[PDB]
RNA sequence: ACCCACUCGGCACCUUACGAGAAAUCAAAGUCUUUGGGUUCUGGGGGGAGUAUGGUCGCAAGGCUGAAACUUAAAGGAAUUG
RNA sequence: UUCGGGUCUUGUAAUUGGAAUGAGUACAAUGUAAAUACCUUAACGAGGAACAACUGGAGGGCAAGUCUGGUGCCAGCAGCCGCGGUAAUUCCAGCUCCAGUAGCGUAUAUUAAAGUUGUUGCAGUUAAAAAGCUCGUAGUUGAACUUUGGGUCUGGUUGUCCG
C-alpha cells in the first residue's frame, strides 16, 4: 500500500532506508560530515577572539539604504579572516585599530542577518572589556 | 430593544407561538432553521466573540476594493456551537452578519467521558476529526480537568462548546483561521455523527413537530 | 569522589510566555494570595502536574490491581492529610479535578489570614517572614509551608514574639528607654 | 535562459578544458 | 450517555435511518421522514394514526431511497410483492 | 455478414459525488487522523548544480554515480479579480 | 425636592502616627581536630525605611505608547516581516507601561515544535520526487486445508436474595 516495506522481517531495509534518507537534511549532514570543524571560521565555537586588521563599513541591501559599520578581524585561533559587525549607535569609535576583539555569532545560524551583506559575526568584547559597558559608560577602554 | 420578528417560515411561526419548547426538537428532526431569532428564543444566553477580522481585496481597474471577513463563534458553553464567516464592506456590519450566520448555524455536540463516568460529561465521547482546505483537526478525549490542549482559536471554540477537557492535533496549514475553525467545527459536529454501542437501540420515530402542530403554522 | 545528592527543579515555565488571559489569571492569583513572584504559581502548577501524572497513570491501570490500590490510596491519604482534597471525594477521580487554587489555599499565608490573627494577606506574609507564627511551638518563617489538617489548630504567635508575650522589640524598647530617660 | 543552452555552454567549457588536459596529459 | 447514578446526560438521543440503521445528523439537510396513513376496512384513511420511516440523506443521494422504501413498506405489510428479496 | 441478449479481456469515453484533493481535477489521484494487502525506486526550501572531484563505461561525443564551500527569504503549485 | 449627608465600602495624595523585622555589626555559647559559616542570642542596627533591583522590551509575531524632544532612508534599529526620504507608535533620549525578577539578556550546540526523517506517521500528475521498458540472483512477502462440537461433575472470582 505504501512505498516502504511492512513485513515483520523488513527491519534491515527500513533502517538502511532511513539512514540513507537522513543525508537529505542539512543539520544531520553538517553534524555527521563535521563541516563546522573543518570549514567554518570557528569549529563548533560560539565565541572566538581575533585581531582587527582594518576598519570598513559596508552598504546595505536595496530596500535599506545605509552603511553598516563593520570591522575586518583575523582570527587568532586558526588565522582565518572574517568581517564582523559592531552593534550600536556609537561603538565604532570605541574599538580601535589592532586590538583584540571577541567576536560572537550573529544569531542567524552562521548566515547574514537582515540587510548587511557578507557578514556573519557580532562584536561583544573589545580589549578585554565589553561593548555594552562602554556604550553606557559603565566601563572605559584600558587603552593598552 | 425593538424587535417584532414577524415569522416568515413555519418553524419560526411554531417557535413564536411557543409550541417548540427545546432546541432538541429542532435538532432531532433535522429541521431547517433560516431565522436567527428562533435560535435567540431557544437559547437566551448564546455568548459570542470575534475570532478574527481579515481584510480581503479584489483588484479592479480603479484601486483595490477591500471588504472584511469576520469569523464569529457563538455558543452557550453547554453543548451548542455555531461558526459564522461573513464578508462585508463595513467591519461592524460584517461582525453583525457573521453573528447572524453563526446563530443560524448552531449545532449540538456529544460530550462524553474519558472513563468511569462520575459526574456530567467533561470531554468528548470518541475521537473525532474534520478537514477544511488542507487543515485537518483531530479531537481526542482527555482525562478529567486536563484543560483544552489546543490552539487559542480551537481552545476558545471548545470553551464556547462547553467541552472542558480535550486533546487536539492539527495537520496542514493551520495558519488560516477560517479553515482551522471550520475543521474543528466539522469535528465537533461529527461527534454526534459517530454510532456508539450506547446508541445502538432503535427508537419509535416520534412524529415531527410540524406534523403534529401543522395547524398553528400556515398564517391564513 | 563522594556520592552526589540529587538537586531537582520544582517548577516549569509555560510554553506560551505572553498569553494575555493566562497572564491576567496569574496576576489575579498573585494579588489574591500575596505571592511574591509568578514562579510560585509555576511551582504549584508543577506540583499539581506531578500529582496529576501519577493519578492518570494509576487510572490507566486496571481496577482492583495492587499497584492501583496501594499507590492510589497512598496519594489520596497524603492529599487529604494536606487538606486540599476534602474527605467527601477520596475517590482518585476527583484528584484529577484539583486546581492550583486549592493548593494555594493551604499555604501558611492563607491559613494565617483565615484564622484572623493576620487581617491582611500581605500582613500574613510579613508576619510569617518576621518569625512570629509558630505551627505547634515551632517558628515557621516560610509563607507556603503547606499547612496540613492535623496541625492547623496549633497556629498562633510564637512565645519569643512580642505578640505571643515577650519583650516588645527594637522600636518599642528604644521608645520606652527614651521616655524613661526623658 | 534555457536549460538546453546552459547545458550546451557547460559542454563547450568542457570542450576547452578537455582539449587543454589532453594537451598536457 | 449514562451517569453513574443512572440518569441520562445525553441530549436528543438521535434518530436513525430506518433503512441503513445509520444515525441522522442534526444538520443532515437531505434526509426525510415519510408518513404512511393507516387504512381501515372500508378504505378510510384513519387520521392521526400512521407509520413513519426515516430515510437518510445518504441513500437518497445515492439513489436507493425508493427501493429501500419499497422493501420497508413490504416488510410491514403495506405493498403486496412490490419488492423481491432475491434480485 | 448483420440484428438482439450475455460474458471474458483491451485501448478508451459520458454523467455524478455519495468519496479524495491546495485546487486544475481523478472512477482512480477512492477504499488515509475511522491513518497497516505485498513490494521496488525517488524527494526534504531556492541557487551554486546534475558543477568539481574520484571512480566506471565510451574511439570520440558523452552516459552512470555525484557534494561541499558560499549565497538567499523565498523560489514554486492551483486558482480568483483586474 | 438640584442637593445631599457618604448614610455602606475601595483606592489616590512629597501629607502624618504607632509598631515589627531582618541585611549587617557583636558580648557570648553552640558549632569544629582548631577555626570560619549556619541554628540560638546579649548590646547596637529603618524613614526618602539613600539599607534606593535589575535585565530586555513597548508596529506585528508577543504583554505593554500612534506621548514629548532630537536625527532625517543619516545615525542607527530590526532573530523574520520591516522602521528611518521634516509630524518615526521601530533609531538617540525623557515620561508612562509591559515581562521575568536576584535574576535577565545575548552565541553556538541540541531537543519538542518537525506528520520538515514519518515503524506508529510524510509525499512522487502538475509544488522536490515513479529508473525508458522488460527479465533476474540475494532481500521482503506469499492461496485454502487437517477435532469442531457437545453432556455431566467439580474448584476458585464476581454481581446476585437475604442470614
Ligand atoms: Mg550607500
Ligand atoms: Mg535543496
Ligand atoms: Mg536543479
Ligand atoms: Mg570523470
Ligand atoms: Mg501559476
Ligand atoms: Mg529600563
Ligand atoms: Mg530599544
Ligand atoms: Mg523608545
Ligand atoms: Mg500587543
Ligand atoms: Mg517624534
Ligand atoms: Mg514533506
Ligand atoms: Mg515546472
Ligand atoms: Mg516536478
Ligand atoms: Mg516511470
Ligand atoms: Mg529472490
Ligand atoms: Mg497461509
Amino acid at each position: 500500500g505504501k512505498g516502504k516495506p511492512r513485513g515483520l522481517n523488513s527491519a534491515r531495509k527500513l533502517r538502511v532506508h532511513r539512514r540513507n534518507n537522513r543525508w537529505a537534511e542539512t543539520t544531520y549532514k553538517k553534524r555527521l560530515l563535521g563541516t563546522a570543524f573543518k570549514s567554518s571560521p570557528f569549529g563548533g565555537s560560539s565565541h572566538a577572539k581575533g585581531i582587527v586588521l582594518e576598519k570598513i563599513g559596508i552598504e546595505s541591501k536595496q530596500p535599506n539604504s545605509a552603511i553598516r559599520k563593520c570591522v575586518r578581524v583575523q582570527l587568532i585561533k586558526n588565522g582565518k579572516k572574517v568581517t564582523a559587525f559592531v552593534p550600536n549607535d556609537g561603538c565604532l569609535n570605541f574599538v580601535d585599530e589592532n586590538d583584540e576583539v571577541l567576536l560572537a555569532g550573529f544569531g542567524r545560524k552562521g548566515k547574514a542577518k537582515g540587510d548587511i551583506p557578507g557578514v556573519r559575526f557580532k562584536v561583544v568584547k573589545v580589549s578585554g572589556v565589553s561593548l555594552l559597558a562602554l556604550w553606557k559608560e559603565k566601563k572605559e577602554k584600558p587603552r593598552s | 430593544e425593538e424587535k417584532g420578528w414577524v415569522p416568515v417560515t413555519k418553524l419560526g411561526r411554531l417557535v413564536k407561538a411557543g409550541k417548540i419548547s427545546s432546541i432538541e426538537e429542532i435538532f432531532l428532526h433535522s429541521l431547517p432553521v433560516k431565522e436567527f431569532q428562533i435560535i435567540d428564543q431557544l437559547l437566551p444566553n448564546l455568548k459570542d466573540e470575534v475570532m478574527n477580522i481579515k481584510p480581503v481585496q479584489k483588484q479592479t481597474r480603479a484601486g483595490q476594493r477591500t471588504r472584511f471577513k469576520a469569523v464569529v463563534v457563538v455558543g452557550d458553553s453547554n453543548g451548542h456551537v455555531g461558526l459564522g464567516i461573513k464578508t462585508a464592506k463595513e467591519v461592524a456590519g460584517a461582525i453583525r452578519a457573521g453573528i447572524i450566520i453563526a446563530k443560524l448555524s448552531v449545532i449540538p455536540i456529544r460530550r462524553g467521558y474519558w472513563g468511569t463516568n462520575l459526574g456530567q460529561p467533561h470531554s468528548l465521547a470518541t475521537k473525532t476529526s474534520g478537514k477544511c482546505g488542507s487543515v485537518s483537526v483531530r479531537l481526542i478525549p482527555a482525562p478529567r480537568g486536563s484543560g483544552i490542549v489546543a490552539s487559542p482559536a480551537v481552545k476558545k471554540l471548545m470553551q464556547l462548546a462547553g467541552v472542558e477537557d480535550v486533546y487536539t492535533s492539527s495537520t496542514g496549514s493551520t495558519r488560516t483561521l477560517e479553515n482551522t475553525l471550520k475543521a474543528a467545527f466539522v469535528a465537533i459536529g461529527n461527534t454526534y455523527g459517530f454510532l456508539t454501542p450506547n446508541l445502538w437501540e432503535v427508537q419509535a420515530l416520534t412524529p415531527s413537530p410540524m406534523d403534529v402542530y401543522a395547524d398553528y403554522a400556515t398564517a391564513s | 569522589p563522594r556520592a552526589p545528592r540529587t538537586y531537582s527543579k520544582t517548577y516549569s515555565t509555560p510554553k506560551r510566555p505572553y498569553e494575555s488571559a493566562r497572564l491576567d489569571a496569574e496576576l489575579k492569583l498573585a494579588g489574591e494570595y500575596g505571592l511574591k513572584n509568578k514562579r510560585e504559581i509555576y511551582r504549584i502548577s508543577f506540583q499539581l502536574s506531578k500529582i496529576r501524572r501519577a493519578a492518570r497513570d494509576l487510572l490507566t491501570r486496571d481496577e482492583k490491581d495492587p499497584k492501583r490500590l496501594f499507590e492510589g490510596n497512598a496519594l489520596i491519604r497524603r492529599l487529604v492529610r494536606i487538606g486540599v482534597l476534602s474527605e467527601d471525594k477520596k475517590k482518585l477521580d476527583y484528584v484529577l479535578a484539583l486546581k492550583v487554587e486549592d493548593f494555594l489555599e493551604r499555604r501558611l499565608q492563607t491559613q494565617v489570614y483565615k484564622l484572623g490573627l493576620a487581617k491582611s494577606v500581605h500582613h500574613a506574609r510579613v508576619l510569617i517572614s518576621q518569625r512570629h507564627i509558630a505551627v505547634g511551638k515551632q517558628i515557621v518563617n516560610i509563607p507556603s509551608f503547606m499547612v496540613r489538617l492535623e496541625s492547623e489548630k496549633h497556629i498562633d504567635f510564637a512565645r519569643t514574639s512580642p505578640f505571643g508575650g515577650a519583650r516588645p522589640g527594637r522600636v518599642a524598647r528604644k521608645r520606652a528607654a527614651a521616655a524613661g530617660g526623658e | 535562459m534555457r536549460a538546453k543552452w546552459r547545458k550546451k555552454r557547460t559542454r563547450r567549457l568542457k570542450r576547452k578544458r578537455r582539449k587543454v588536459r589532453a594537451r598536457s596529459k | 450517555m449514562e451517569n453513574d447514578k443512572g440518569q441520562l446526560v445525553e441530549l436528543y438521543v438521535p434518530r436513525k435511518c430506518s433503512a441503513t440503521n445509520r444515525i441522522i445528523k442534526a444538520k443532515d439537510h437531505s434526509s426525510v421522514q415519510i408518513n404512511i396513513a393507516q387504512v381501515d376496512e372500508e378504505g378510510r384513511a384513519i387520521p392521526g394514526e400512521y407509520v413513519t420511516y426515516a430515510l437518510s440523506g445518504y441513500i437518497r443521494a445515492r439513489g436507493e431511497a425508493d427501493d429501500s422504501l419499497n422493501r420497508l413498506a413490504q416488510q410491514d405489510g403495506l405493498l403486496k410483492n412490490v419488492w423481491s428479496y432475491s434480485r
